């Protein structure tokens, strides 16, 4: 059927997402960066550290009702 | 850009992050995590010690958050069963490589500009801890474990202030081999071309 997944940031803020299991996340990462204004590779989509690819589904990934996503910048070093 | 170029281990490396890997640019955790990938990958022959890495992400988040808040990451991996556990550690503006070895049983801190963070081998041993009770119900056995950080006369240090990320690569290259650090500075510009290669590629020459 469907989930609920909460997509949280470092300032804590949460935005949350009613998907289905069988369903690439893509979309839910590309929803995501536009409420936020900014390039897709400007964030990084984690599921209990795991890197969320655009064919990724909630099934496969084994998300639970009422689950969170992380969201993580960019790093660079020199 | 935006243009995927190569992409494995279920990631994908855009034209944006190759090119951090240009002429005296700073690289990004996509190069970093991508290039520690192949690194676990070849971890699989045989000869040659089992490895797990970290992404990026979790030393700083263990280090900021707790260890309640990362011990979910290794939901799907048991990492008592490896050999060389590879943790890089971003420094907002700089890379580092923590590194931990079973087999020699101690946690080493490798740093290509000389400092020493001997308090992260102390969170990672703390790691350690928590994951043996939380994950095999028993407790670590520290007994034997050597926490130190090596100076910048024992490991090849960088004379720029780019290539951080090629050392923290490239030591955990050659950790991985079980061969000696045995390259310079000097190397670096060609180490960079070899991994926009290896990369594009998914496999390490």
């Amino acid at each position: 059927e469907y989930i609920k997944l909460k997509v949280i940031g470092q300032d804590s803020s949460e935005i949350h997402f009613k998907v289905k299991m069988t369903t690439h996340l893509k979309k839910l990462k590309e929803s995501y960066c536009q409420r936020q204004g900014v390039p897709m590779n400007s964030l990084r989509f984690l599921f209990e550290g795991q890197r969320i690819a655009d064919n990724h589904t909630p099934k496969e990934l084994g998300m639970e009702e009422e689950d969170v996503i992380e969201v993580y910048q960019e790093q660079t070093g020199g | 850009q935006d243009e995927v170029l190569s992409e494995a281990f279920r990631l994908t490396i855009t034209r944006k992050d190759i090119q951090t890997l240009n002429h005296l640019n700073w690289l990004n955790d996509e190069i970093i995590n991508f290039y520690m990938n192949m690194l676990m990958e070849r971890s699989k022959e045989k000869g040659l010690p089992s490895v797990h890495a970290f992404n990026t992400f979790f030393f700083t988040k263990l280090k900021t958050a707790g260890y309640q808040a990362v011990k979910r990451w290794t939901k799907k991996v048991d990492v008592f069963s490896v050999d060389i556990l590879l943790v890089p550690i971003h420094l907002g503006v700089h890379w580092c490589l923590a590194v931990v070895d079973f087999r020699k049983k101690n946690i080493t801190y490798y740093d290509s500009m000389g400092g020493i963070n001997n308090e992260a081998c102390r969170i990672l041993l703390q790691y350690l801890k928590q994951e043996s009770i939380d994950k095999k119900r028993k407790e670590f056995d520290t007994n034997g474990w050597q926490l130190f950080s090596k100076k910048s006369q024992e490991i090849p240090q960088q004379m720029n202030g780019s290539d951080s990320g090629m050392f923290a690569c490239k030591y955990a290259d050659c950790i991985t081999k079980d061969r000696p650090i045995n390259f310079t500075q000097q190397h670096m510009p060609y180490f960079r071309k070899r991994m926009v290669w290896e990369i594009l590629h998914r496999k390490l020459l």
